[PDB]
């Protein structure tokens, strides 16, 4: 009901099946492998990931906040004479390290949390685990699921097409 | 689906949300305790051996 | 707070022991006037560490 | 579900205002 | 070969123009002729030293970018005997023959007998303390030994690569240049650091810096990386890079340029924050001289256009995957490296931003035109890429 | 040689890596039990030393008025510099596209995290008033006080916090499909949820793999300047001072090189027993040991260049304090540290040029141990000898460490090994994915000939 | 490419919930650390 998936023994057969499914016009499909095949992503996930925009945005936010915090704290909120050092923008050294570390911290937080949210990883319970042979999908097994959000999707026709792709096992996966 | 039940996604998202809220609430409780009138002995009539009346 | 903005809290030096004294409606102009009249030091001088700590 | 996020935020806000009022108790 | 001839005649014309304007300025100020020639030599040595350095780095760590730009690195590093021949005006400047060449007081402060001998007119005791190390004979011997090391290293690496292309085992004549590169990276680091010392920091012996020389290594690496990007954009239609070279060497070259822009501003900022935070009067006159009389504007331009602009335009994936955008960024980068060596060397002579002469722009432009012409003539003698190499499989990607 | 020996499949890689965890605790090896017993005994030594330090004071150590920084700061820089090579393998080798990171990065990044865990206590432990470490952090208080932020120790606060946080984040990101593999390979239903909630339902999706690879690339390209900035800041907490042994401007790349040097020494010293005690000769190879020793030789040569830079600065300067710094290092009361440093960091690296010595395993172990000892001696020479003799000769004294900072050093060794043994018990030592991906890449290379 | 949750009607409610939680927590921390005394 969620989709129809097929099992393949080798990543070359996974590559050939993903190329043949995309050539038939099937969109909104996913392939599952223990490692990034790449020769499948370039076809089924080609485009912008959305990670580096968030990384750049929160790195800029972190660098700006790290400069502004040091500036306000040492120069505006509490002007203290330490070591004869300047009380204005001439004190731009000894602001660069904390500025850079704040930018790196928020950019790496952006990379991690943005990847986890954007791939929709925070979904431990997925319909794809209903297949009893999906336990080996990180233990040398390869799958290709055509989801039910595809427009030219049918529970019998998609299964017949995946069987025509010569797989190991076709399972009609449920919610 | 093999191990975790259906509501595990909502449970995990609500667990992350509740952990962030619990960290914020702990920081807030520590700040309120270190600024509180009981801790700083503010607005409490401190008892004297004679109870002198200003 | 008062060592950096004393003009919000300074009073004629003759109304210090008066418990019935209230600050006026504006109070900022006369606070600056009393700071200039009594020679109250700038917040850098009043916010120096060895003013209080030792 | 966003409704459970809203309910948890309301519970956190109510408990935090109780904490602030107990700080000014 | 057509684009190589075009850049060869462009460098020949730029060299003719720069040497002509420099010789015109020599008759009006023979002192400032040699002071600008020192800065021009420091600019023009960033290319062949960096080519030898990345030739050994890519030999040790093989890569698609390494086999793409390896013959360009060999051609750039093969110009180092001519650079040894071109160091002779500086040596004649700091020798005892300075009077016959129009220069009134000798080119370096330690070539003054009145400074390095007791009982003299000046007698600076710090410079007189460095009298064996900072002497014309010892400095000439050290720089000549460095030229011998660089020339033997580059000629051996180029000869082994040409023998590998012509006849012999490709796997056997790769371990030899990998071992030579392994000893040559250490020899290159210590040799270039002491060369940068004795050429640039020996102008003012009152001030010393140990990150100097390695900062010059990062400067030379960034300069020749942007040089490699410009030349790689120029030779992109040459019937050898059309078949075997894809966008992944371009991406690797742009990533190396971005990484060493970050590395150059790291080596500049570390020295700046160390000298600024440790307020010792043995070190602070350097940044006083590099801040006073309008040099703070050049320092701010180095902050804004040599780091803040290439850091942000080289942070995007598409600007280093494209050779046209990479070449434009590389041209802006080599302009900013000209400005950076100006800010490093020219405060030792000019003292003011408005005291910069036309010889100070004629000498590096003409001498880098000579570098351009020699590099183009050397790369015209060989195929542009090592076809008979074990690391040719890295170009297939 | 090769970075992956032939005869491996994806299921064989998954079984051979994930079967060392997920074993029942009754089947735990006696070698692991003995090593964990030694680590727990030295962790008890750590607890005793920390308790006596908190009870009595920082005056149980040998630090005094001229030498206010001693073995506490030496062991701080040592333990924080151990983690640089693991961050290098996790990030810089991912940036460089080097295929030998795939079998050492998990253990090396775990070693980085545990070394930073050992080295983050050392500020709080040496602090003298240990419970006020949060005053160095910018936090809101009723005083209106701020940290100075012009000192390098505030930069150290930000750098150590960012290094630990981003290293832990990148390690957990690199563990999430390994968590999925362990969740798939587990047998008991209650240990499925131990790795299931840490894998978060990874599924191995190719759409998820694109975002995963982009996030790993950006985390590597943020963690390379992160780790360079962290070790530059740890150089700067001497280099911003006016101390004649410390006001040296080549310290940020010199400390980067010394940290990578000591890190790959510790990495080799802990790969070699792991390689010979677990069946990882196919994954961690002689080529892996050869290239790790090559990076050791390169970075040790850069540290030797830094020694030459300091000696050149002392000889080139007319400054009497630089001249006496060189004289004090050469012929002082603490010249044993400088001479043993020269032997352990210059003489012992000339064998590493040779190919047979680079391929030899016990020579590599001896060289790695000698390099670790000499790097401790390097940090002794930098801190203690420069603080011992200063500008005013009336303020000269000798730093003699007591038994308590040595006990704290042995205890932090025990804490590091306790965390490492817990890691090799409950988690795989090497990455299950990216090594089957390495096998696929080597298969594609063989198909491309 | 599109995100994983693209086309889900709960995405903008959960984004408003996260931003509302962030602004309430920010205002509450500002109140405690600046306007509490
Ligand atoms: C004196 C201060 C110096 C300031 C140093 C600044 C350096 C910070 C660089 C961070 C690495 C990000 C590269 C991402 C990436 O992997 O790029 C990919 C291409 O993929 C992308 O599209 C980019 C992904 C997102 C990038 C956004 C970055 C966020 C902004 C960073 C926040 C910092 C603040 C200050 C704004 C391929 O490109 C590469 O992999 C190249 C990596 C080069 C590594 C550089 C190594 C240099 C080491 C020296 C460090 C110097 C010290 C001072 C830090
Ligand atoms: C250690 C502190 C400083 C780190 C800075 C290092 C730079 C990191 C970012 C730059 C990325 C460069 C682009 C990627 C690349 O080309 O490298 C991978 C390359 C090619 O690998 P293949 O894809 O072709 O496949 C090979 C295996 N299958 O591999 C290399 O050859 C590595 C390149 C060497 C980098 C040289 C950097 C040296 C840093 C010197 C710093 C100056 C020190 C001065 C004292
Ligand atoms: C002016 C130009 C700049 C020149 C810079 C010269 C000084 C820098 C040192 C040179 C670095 C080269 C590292 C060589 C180490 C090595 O041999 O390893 C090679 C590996 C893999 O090689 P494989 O597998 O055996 O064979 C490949 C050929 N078929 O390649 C690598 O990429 C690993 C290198 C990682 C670099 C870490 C060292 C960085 C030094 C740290 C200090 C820097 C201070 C900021
Ligand atoms: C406003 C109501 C104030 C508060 C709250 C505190 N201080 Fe004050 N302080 C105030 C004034 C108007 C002055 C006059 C100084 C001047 O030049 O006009 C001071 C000064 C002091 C001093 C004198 C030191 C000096 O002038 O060099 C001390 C020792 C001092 N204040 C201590 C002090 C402490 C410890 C406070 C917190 C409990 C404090 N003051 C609060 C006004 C106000
Ligand atoms: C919450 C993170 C804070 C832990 C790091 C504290 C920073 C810190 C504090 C110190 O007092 C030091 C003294 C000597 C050397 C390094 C030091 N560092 O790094």
């Amino acid at each position: 009901v969620y989709g129809v998936m097929a099992e393949f023994p080798t990543p070359e057969a996974l590559i050939e099946a993903t190329r043949k499914a995309k050539a038939a016009g099937y969109t909104k499909m996913d392939a599952f492998s223990p490692f990034p095949i790449e020769e499948v992503i370039e076809e089924i996930a080609h485009g912008d990931t959305g990670v580096p925009r968030l990384v750049l945005l929160f790195g800029l936010i972190g660098a700006a906040s790290g400069f502004i915090l040091q500036y306000i704290g040492n120069l505006v909120d509490y002007p203290l004479n330490v070591g004869g050092r300047p009380l204005d923008i001439t004190n731009w050294p000894a602001m660069i390290p904390i500025t850079f570390e704040s930018g790196i911290l928020l950019a790496s937080f952006a990379a991690a949390i943005g990847m986890i949210v954007l791939n929709g990883l925070p979904s431990p319970y997925h319909p794809v685990f209903n297949v009893p042979r999906f336990q080996y999908a990180s233990q040398d097994a390869f799958f290709l699921c055509i989801e039910a959000t595809d427009p030219l999707f049918d529970r019998s026709r998609t299964s017949q097409f995946l069987r025509s792709l010569n797989p190991m096992q076709v399972s009609e996966v449920a919610y | 689906a093999q191990i975790f039940p259906r509501n595990a996604n909502l449970l995990s998202r609500l667990s992350i949300f509740a952990l962030v809220l619990l960290v914020v609430e702990g920081i807030l409780i520590l700040g309120v305790y270190f600024r509180s009138n009981y801790f700083r002995q503010v607005n409490v009539a401190i008892e004297q051996p004679v109870a002198f009346s200003h | 707070n008062c060592h950096r903005n004393p003009e919000l809290y300074v009073r004629p030096r003759e109304e210090v022991y008066n418990m019935d004294y209230v600050p006026p409606s504006n109070q900022l102009e006369i606070g600056r006037q009393l700071v200039a009249e009594y020679g109250i030091m700038p917040p850098d001088q009043l916010t120096n560490c060895y003013v209080c700590h030792r | 579900l966003s409704r459970l996020m809203i309910a948890g935020l309301m519970v956190f806000l109510v408990l935090s205002l109780v904490v602030l009022l107990a700080g000014r108790l | 070969i057509p684009q190589l001839g075009q850049v060869q005649m462009l460098g020949l014309a730029a060299a003719v123009i720069g040497i002509g304007v420099l010789a015109a300025g020599y008759f009006l100020s023979p002192t400032s002729f040699f002071e600008s020639y020192i800065y021009g030599y420091y600019v023009a040595m960033t290319i062949p030293l960096g080519c030898l350095g990345f030739l050994m780095v890519q030999h040790l760590t093989g890569g698609a970018w390494g086999v793409t730009v390896r013959r360009m690195l060999e051609a750039g590093a093969a110009t180092l005997p001519i650079m040894g021949l071109l160091f002779i005006p500086i040596a004649l400047g700091y020798f005892d023959t300075y009077k016959a060449l129009g220069l009134e007081h000798p080119l370096y402060e330690w070539a003054n007998p009145e400074v390095v001998t007791p009982g003299g007119a000046e007698f600076d005791p710090i410079i007189a303390h460095k009298v064996p190390w900072l002497s014309p004979l010892w400095v000439t011997a050290r720089i000549a030994i460095f030229f011998i090391i660089w020339s033997a290293l580059a000629l051996t690496l180029r000869a082994w690569s040409r023998q590998q292309d012509a006849g012999g085992d490709a796997k056997k004549l790769a371990t030899r240049m990998r071992r030579l590169s392994g000893i040559g990276v250490a020899l290159f680091v210590i040799t270039v650091t002491f060369f940068s010392f004795d050429v640039a920091m020996s102008l003012d012996p009152h001030w010393f810096s140990t990150i100097y020389g390695a900062h010059y290594m990062a400067n030379a690496g960034l300069m020749t990386l942007a040089f490699l990007a410009l030349m790689m954009s120029r030779v992109r239609d040459a019937a050898l890079f059309r078949e075997y070279v894809s966008v992944k060497p371009i991406h690797d070259i742009g990533k190396l340029i971005f990484a060493f822009t970050v590395l150059w501003t790291y080596m500049s900022y570390g020295q700046l924050v160390i000298i600024w935070s440790g307020d010792v009067a043995e070190f602070t006159p350097w940044y006083v001289h590099r801040t006073q009389h309008g040099w703070v504007f050049v320092a701010l331009a180095l902050m804004l256009f040599a780091f803040a602009l290439p850091f942000f335009v080289l942070l995007f994936r598409g600007t280093k995957r494209n050779l046209n955008t990479l070449a434009t960024i590389a041209g802006w980068i080599v302009v900013m490296r000209f400005v950076d060596m100006a800010w490093i060397i020219l405060p030792e002579f000019r003292e003011h931003l408005w005291d910069i002469a036309i010889t100070d722009v004629a000498a590096p432009i003409g001498l880098i035109g000579l570098v351009i012409a020699l590099f183009a003539a050397n790369v015209q003698q060989a195929p542009l890429l090592p076809l008979r190499d074990p690391n040719m499989e890295q170009l297939q990607n | 040689e090769a970075y992956l020996l032939p005869g491996e499949t994806y299921t064989s890689i998954s079984a051979k890596i994930g079967d060392v965890p997920l074993t029942p605790p009754l089947k735990t090896p006696k070698g692991w039990l003995a090593g964990f017993s030694v680590a727990f005994f030295m962790l008890m030594i750590f607890f005793v030393s920390v308790t006596w330090l908190f009870i009595r004071g920082v005056g149980i150590w040998g630090i005094n008025i001229p030498v206010g920084w001693g073995m506490d700061i030496i062991n701080f820089v040592w333990w924080i510099g151990i983690g640089h090579a693991g961050t290098l393998i996790s990030a810089i080798l991912l940036l460089l596209n080097q295929g030998w990171r795939n079998s050492i990065n998990r253990f090396a990044e775990a070693m980085t995290l545990f070394a930073v865990a050992c080295a983050g206590l050392y500020p709080i432990l040496h602090l003298g008033r240990p419970w006020l470490f949060y005053w160095l952090i910018p936090y809101p208080n009723t005083h209106g006080m701020w940290p100075q932020f012009r000192s390098a120790l505030a930069w150290d606060v930000f750098a150590i916090s960012t290094y630990a946080t981003v290293s832990l984040v990148f390690w957990l990101v690199g563990l999430i499909p390994d968590f999925a593999t362990l969740r798939d390979r587990a047998k008991n239903i209650w240990v499925k949820r131990l790795y299931g909630i840490a894998a978060l339902g990874w599924r191995g999706s190719a759409r998820h793999w694109h975002r995963y690879e982009m996030a790993s690339i950006l985390l590597a390209g943020l963690s390379t300047p992160l780790v360079v900035s962290v070790h530059s800041i740890i150089s700067l907490d001497f280099a911003i001072s006016q101390v004649p042994g410390w006001q040296v401007t080549v310290f940020p790349p010199y400390f980067v090189a010394g940290a990578v040097f000591a890190g790959f020494a510790m990495v080799l010293l802990l790969m070699i027993p792991v390689r010979t005690f677990y069946g990882f000769e196919n994954y961690i190879t002689l080529h892996h040991l050869d290239v790790m020793a090559k990076v050791m030789l390169t970075t040790g040569m850069i540290v030797v260049y830094g020694y030459f830079m300091e000696v050149f600065a002392s000889l080139y300067s007319g400054n009497e304090f630089e001249e006496y710094l060189l004289y004090n290092r050469l012929f002082g009361p603490s010249s044993w540290a400088y001479w043993g440093l020269l032997f352990c960091n210059a003489v012992a690296i000339q064998p590493l040029w040779f190919k047979k010595v680079r391929q030899n395993i016990p020579a590599l172990l001896i060289i790695s141990l000698i390099v670790s000892v000499g790097m401790w001696l390097e940090r002794y020479v930098i801190i203690v000898i420069s603080l011992e003799r200063d500008f005013l000769p009336s303020s000269w004294d000798i730093y003699i460490p007591t038994i308590w900072d040595w006990s704290l050093y042995i205890g932090t060794f025990g804490l590091f090994f306790t965390l490492l043994f817990l890691f090799i018990r409950v988690l795989p030592m090497i990455n299950i994915f990216e090594m089957r991906l390495f096998l696929y890449q080597e298969t594609e290379k063989a198909k491309q000939r | 490419m599109q995100p994983e949750w693209s086309g889900d009607p709960e995405v903008k409610p959960v984004f408003l919930a996260v931003t509302l939680t962030g602004m309430v927590a920010f205002l509450l921390m500002v109140w405690l650390f600046a306007f509490y005394w």
